[PDB]
């Protein structure tokens, strides 16, 4: 929901006024940056399989006990690993949504709100996902402004987990 | 609440899918026309007081019983309320143009507006006529070839027209 | 107060958040529009006398009774004419401020808040200042985006006077 | 409240003067360095949790009396409130970088913070050290020459350091 | 709505209490005054045509441009003139309503609320109606208490327009 | 909200007409009877505690199931609430007499009272009986010929009876 | 300090409004009534000692146990008797205050606010004072409007006591 | 809060005394001049807008540093706020005239206004001059012989002038 | 409604908390005390007839005018005496409810809430029921903890009536 | 609102009757078993996080469409809200066991809860499956024979089951 | 802060009420439990060192990576291990506080409030401390009522951790 | 906020130490005399009306100018307000007796009371005497040997006095 355009509207509406040249400049900066964004989102979408699978394995690599300890919260079995790949896929997919709209809105509404309660209730460690997000940042291969904005959403999620 | 990008993204999440290449290009085609969209917002907003004033003046001339003693727009408070209403609708329509999505207009302005007018005794059908006058004056101002880089805005004009028709349909 | 940069801060702070890439895109379009809009206040400043003196006369030409009606609110005398040219310079100068900050903040804080009370109390017609504003828009000589943004601010004041 | 452009506008209005060409050109120089400024906001924001975490860790390691039983930062609530205070200062410093002006830091975070700490018995000098640690970690992250078009950011990093110093001087 | 009787009820009801001898004295004063007011309204009703036609004529004499400049806000044509004498009749008829009830309620509810927005939106000038009301005060020919109370309602409207 | 004078004015405005000489002389006739109307307001008010107490007493003696254990008016809280209701209704009726118009009674007291008693389980028809006893006690006090200038008050007494009957009809 | 004049001011101040002819008529009604109001006050004061001692006596006759039961709340002895005549004198004096200002203000503020708490705390029966107030009504000997208004404040206290 | 009658009642309550005949006759004297008191309230109120405009216009003409750029009354908002203060003071003074007691002026307008202007940076002595101009214009309107039954209002005039001087002395 | 168990719940619910060992100790306290409370309630119920008639007669002796003066509020007729015994029976029965739940809930909700307005409206003296309550305390014949807890509720109602 | 004692009192008050000797003796029997009642409260509360976590885990594994993209329990916010619902229900059930009465469950948690889920788009029958799983796990913990004085808890266990079944049936 | 006696006071004070037999029964059940709680407190204090060392060691054996991975949050060095045993002591010492006061207040105020923020900021896994509390529960050797009230506060902390 | 147990815990946490064996035994002996403390609370609460009424009665008999016309406790409002203040303090004193700690009395009742009586003009010293009379009556009711198990409550009675004394001190 939170995009530069919706934030612009919400602000003007809460002040009961028309959009001025201030909010117009918001659209300029958004439409200027959006090709870099929709650019980064097209690459992350194509590389999503190898990125989520590699992120899940990198978590296992830094935290090998997650594939070893017995319990529903862990990836000791196929079910656990499938749950982990699926989670990492959620993170990456919603991160692309944020790129497509140019704001953290999708991250806030679909991923981050309620996340700490989820990670607490199911004994999922935030450090697990931080490492997966670090691997994505280290392997998505983006460059220029698409990489800078993609990394700021990744680090946005990292900041929430820590 | 939603812009054109979030509309696509929200629908993708219910499917749990990444946006396709065509969807990203379709959205990218919209961003490339961002300067015409910004002109339509700026041109309507810069003329809103005149657009509304013409709308209510033409409406009350066409339907003088609205301002005759006993009418819905008689007395200064009701007359001013009627002007505010057309200006409120025009404002939320420029919101929709700016966002490329009508959700802000549907959720915050049009939702339940007909039932509000019926509870008030305000002729919704006459509001629709007033909305259509806002629409004709806005499009004439948006399509003005003077003082702007000449080009094609017919696609955007049809989109702007759809927001007004949607607003009119909600009250008629 | 209200600029692209302060509005972005105000939104993030009211929501208790660090700035995100949404807000950074606000600074991008705004730093893109500034160089031009800035020089476009240097033009308006260099021409302020001519534009103000011209705008005031254009009000007299369209409403000649303002130069004749014997009353303190009118420009029938020297004192009245000085007050009028002063007012017109106030509008133009604060409009140039709006160009400098890329927002209506200066107009809202220095000019428009309290304006209806002023014009009512001192029996000053808004139609006088609309005309003045129309002359400025017609004669400031600006081109491109500088003209458009300046004209948006001129019509912003015209909108609050009508 | 004010960005760098408004502060000069606010000063000129008290004089009733248009901005001089030197004033307009000076603001043009700020606009020209805006990519560096955006990186400074992005880089500090993208590391805020790590910067704050390292600040309380290094502060409490240099002053164990703060965390020892009875210490001001002892108990989970006061340890968390202490982390929160550094996180708030860092957030309002990032606001000041983004605006090129300290008014949002002064008005919203620093105004009356010295008196607040006194009333609670919180060591203002210990808070200042934590802010200094916020500064050092943030500057090294801004000055990081990796993954960025190389350039000179020394004037911006000098400006960023003054926001931290200002906050530190306001609690001490 | 706002009359001596309704204000007495509203004040008591906001305190959740019965009327006392205070509110009776309010009714005694209103009833002592009603006769010379009721007959004021009877005089203003009979002379409404002459007062409103002359009141608009007085505005044209002081402000000749209102019968010459060719815009919709102006009485330069037969239509403009009809709108103007119509307005003045609205002012006068509601002023007599205030006399009938002994309070500004009808003026507040039917005339003044939203009036500043009307005059702004349609570029009607407040001095036009102030001058028309000054003419009505000088020519209604009432005397004694009715003239005093009617003039208070006339000046009440003038106070709103300035 | 409205009194007898404002009612006629409100009806006159919807037609955009001045009050006729007949409508003025009628209003002037109400003013002439203004002392009798003051006597009714002062007399009912000066006895309202006894009027209500007599009303609930007779109503409860009439319908013992209301105050018996399990009844709507059983326990001290609900007995006090039942007393307060008949007091509230009498108070607004005194307002309507003072105004010479029932709008204050309709708008503020009676509107929704039927639906309120249904949601509570309070027998509205039993409230109507209590309102009838508020009316009987009040009229006998208004028509009391002692200690007052003797004259005709049948017309006012009919008006007062219509307010009570209007309240009794609106509770069930 | 609730009077016809303070209520008018407070109502106009609460709405941020100047006084209008509505409130002027309140003052007219108050000044029209004040001669009768002050006359009742002057007669009641002159007969204060007779009315007070007689009202206290009427209570003793109506409730004889108040002079026979031995307790702090009873006038069985001279201490209670002094308290009782003092109390009855408080009621009458504050009642004359209500006539002086033409409103229940003095009664509400000096006598009634908190009265049920004092009676309950010190075991004083409200019936005792209702009987005394009845005797004052029957024995003040006022006629016309000063009687009607005096009896409305007497019945005002009686109502609060029941 | 208090009028002349309540002031006397309250003073008599501290003594536990009935009003004397001299006090009853003093208040009966104020009742007799109530028509003059109503004219003064009506006449000041009826010209309230013109009186205030003249007070700020003449004050600003004498002290142009108030309106000049940077002045306390500079910008449209502070200019309106200055007009609003004098209109507020004039409104409460008409309350006091209507009441025959300055308590409403003291309790609601003057109390702390001296310290409010100090915190704001408003020159209180300039406000006092503006009040003095409200007083001079008001007294001229009250003492206007036209359109009124000729009589002696010098005592009322002196009472009115003390209310204004009280307000003027409270801001300096 | 107010019991040790319901107050425990209402406190934990108002803070969104599960019940902890604090509220469990509340239950232990309630259960340790319940046999003594249930003892007092069974004894008062078995002796309710003689305590109720006896208490109402103690009022008649203490205040003979109640069986003597003629009025709706008095027990001078058989109608009055019946009402009186009913009231005393209400007090005693609701007091036994308090003992049954171990708290003032039944007294507050069924008896005390609104009691002051009832006694004032029907001219019933709190002093009459204080004497009835004093009689019940002196004659219920309880000992030990049941007497202590019963008296606390008896003194609770007396406190309310004074 | 009510515990087991107050429930019997509320019913006796509507009849205007003292409790019978049998009614008292029944309540004295609930008091004698109160220790088991406290153990069932302690034991469920002590394992609430694991009971809720296992309730939603088994529910979502039995009904995977709920957590699939677009499902009601999909996204982190809705998955958390679903956990909270079962946690809230279990919390009110422990209130009901502690009070020996279901009024706190009915009045505060179940009242209108069915309709709430109907207006939210939440499958009520799915909530009931979640509630049934709270029941099974809780009873297995209440009846855990280890670390507690052995005895008969079958009647209390049956009462606990009725609370869960009551809540499951209210949401279906 | 949160004790059976302070909750009883807080509830009564929020209702403007004196204490009643309800709160007295709270103190009774609380004075019944006291001897038990204090016994568990005196034993947990004497055994605190062996419980704290053993609970940390139980975490090391369950999650061996906590003594291996080289990071500040881990107990791979002596500093870490010391921090870890310090934390377990904090949990244990404040749990005994809860027994002394018969309520969760000390746990809420000294340990739990802001605990989740600390574990996330410093990358401390809640499973580490849950496992330590499990070791304390199965090794304090308490019996009877002191056992289950001690285990309730233990399971209380475990609930806020999961 | 604190009882006697939490106060010892709060001081031990600031030292990071467990409670010593003596500190536990001392808190144990407080529990062993909890019945006396429960009587002290119940006896004062059961007689709270008579204690307050006797306290104001003797206070006003000692200081007649408090209730004489113009007195600080003259008029019903001030007389009820005076009764209320002593009742509030007495309730907060029984709060302190129950907790065996003065925090609830200090934090919620005495905090800012002396300032309030100074802003009002109420004689703190007269209030201090009323408190002392609350103490007088309360202590004679606690120490009453009839209808209670004979024993020694001297230590508790000394504790009760210090709370009253604490309250008297903070208002003088
Ligand atoms: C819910 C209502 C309720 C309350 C409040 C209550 C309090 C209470 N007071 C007690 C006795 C006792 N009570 C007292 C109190 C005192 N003896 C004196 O002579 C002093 C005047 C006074 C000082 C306060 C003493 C000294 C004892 C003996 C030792 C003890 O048990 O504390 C006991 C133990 C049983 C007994 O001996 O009676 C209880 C439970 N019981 C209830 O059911
Ligand atoms: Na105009």
């Amino acid at each position: 929901k939170k995009t530069p355009l919706t934030e612009a509207i919400s602000a003007a509406d809460s002040q009961g006024r028309y959009l001025s040249s201030t909010e117009i400049q918001v659209a300029f900066g958004r439409f200027r940056q959006a090709p870099a964004s929709l650019q980064a989102a097209k690459s992350l979408s194509a590389n999503a399989s190898r990125l989520t699978e590699g992120a899940a394995q990198a978590v296992y690599n830094k935290f090998p006990y997650t594939t070893q300890q017995q319990g529903p919260n862990f990836a000791y079995d196929q079910r656990g690993k499938a749950k982990c790949v699926r989670d990492v896929g959620y993170y990456l997919r919603i991160i692309t949504y944020a790129l497509v709209v140019g704001g953290t809105g999708p991250l806030d509404d679909y991923l981050i709100s309620g996340l700490a309660e989820i990670n607490k209730t199911f004994d999922l460690s935030p450090s697990w996902y931080i490492e997966a997000l670090k691997y994505i940042k280290a392997n998505h291969g983006l460059s220029g402004d698409p990489a800078v904005e993609a990394n700021s959403y990744i680090d946005y999620v990292i900041n929430t987990l820590s | 609440m939603l812009d054109a990008f979030a509309k696509v993204v929200a629908q993708a999440d219910t499917r749990g899918e990444y946006l396709t290449d065509a969807q990203l290009d379709a959205l990218s085609e919209l961003v490339k026309e961002g300067n015409k969209r910004a002109d339509a917002v700026n041109r309507i907003t810069s003329n809103a007081s005149a657009i509304v004033a013409a709308a209510v003046r033409d409406l009350w001339a066409e339907q003088p019983q609205l301002i005759a003693p006993g009418g819905n727009a008689y007395t200064s408070r009701r007359a001013a309320a009627c002007i505010r209403d057309l200006d409120i609708i025009l404002r939320y329509v420029t919101y929709a143009i700016f966002a490329g999505d009508s959700s802000v207009l549907d959720d915050r302005a049009l939702n339940g507006l007909r039932e509000t007018y019926l509870a008030l005794g305000t002729p919704g059908a006459s509001v629709a006529v007033g909305i259509q006058k806002l629409k004709d004056a806005s499009l004439k101002i948006v399509n003005d070839p003077n003082g702007i880089t000449r080009g094609d805005c017919s696609a955007l004009a049809a989109e702007i027209a759809s927001y007004f028709d949607r607003a009119a349909a909600a009250v008629a």
